[PDB]
This record gives structure tokens, C-alpha cells and sequence, in this order.
């Protein structure tokens, strides 16, 4: 009767809270460092391009 | 060796040790200065001498 409202309407950064398992979906906060090794066959020599 | 035309350009490839690409390229007997800042490779090891 007095639980307060759920986190779906209280979690910051717009993250949509979901269960089974308890997890936060689509959180939007900070930045993500990313590194990507790519196979050189995906590029082309500057003379071909 | 390359083909040539009355006008156009050749996209040449080169390998250099000096961090400046400061070298005189000779094309078909002409000489023209080229220079630019070359950066250190991303990979510290290469399978070629």
C-alpha cells in the first residue's frame, strides 16, 4: 500500500529495468572504450582504392 | 615502373625509415621533392625484413 513507485519510473539514465534475471536494459551513461582487430583483407591498398 | 598519360597521377607505394618522408622522388627522369610526417606503426612487430 505504501511501497513507493518502482525503479522503472525512478532509474536514471533512461535505463528500462527488466526482470528474469534482474537487469537494466538500454542504459545510457558515460563512454565505452572499444578496440577492434580487423582482418587486413577487409581493407585495400591505397593504389586499388 | 608505371604507365603515364598527358595528365594524371600515379599513386605510388613506399617504405621509409626516417619519420619524415623527406625524400626526392624521381619520376621518368624528373625530380620532385616529397615530404610529410610519418607515424610509428601500430604493431611493434612485422614478419618482413
Amino acid at each position: 500500500n505504501n511501497s513507493g513507485r518502482p525503479l522503472q519510473e525512478t532509474a536514471p539514465f533512461g535505463c528500462k529495468i527488466e526482470v528474469e534475471p534482474l537487469r537494466a536494459s538500454n542504459c545510457a551513461y558515460g563512454h565505452i572504450p572499444i578496440s577492434i582487430d580487423i582482418p587486413d583483407a577487409a581493407f585495400v591498398r591505397s593504389s586499388e582504392s | 615502373t608505371t604507365h603515364v598519360t598527358a595528365t594524371g597521377s600515379i599513386t605510388l607505394h613506399f617504405s621509409t625509415s626516417s619519420p619524415q618522408a623527406n625524400f626526392i622522388v624521381s619520376l621518368c627522369g624528373k625530380k620532385t621533392t616529397c615530404n610529410a610526417e610519418c607515424k610509428p606503426p601500430a604493431d611493434h612487430i612485422i614478419g618482413e625484413p
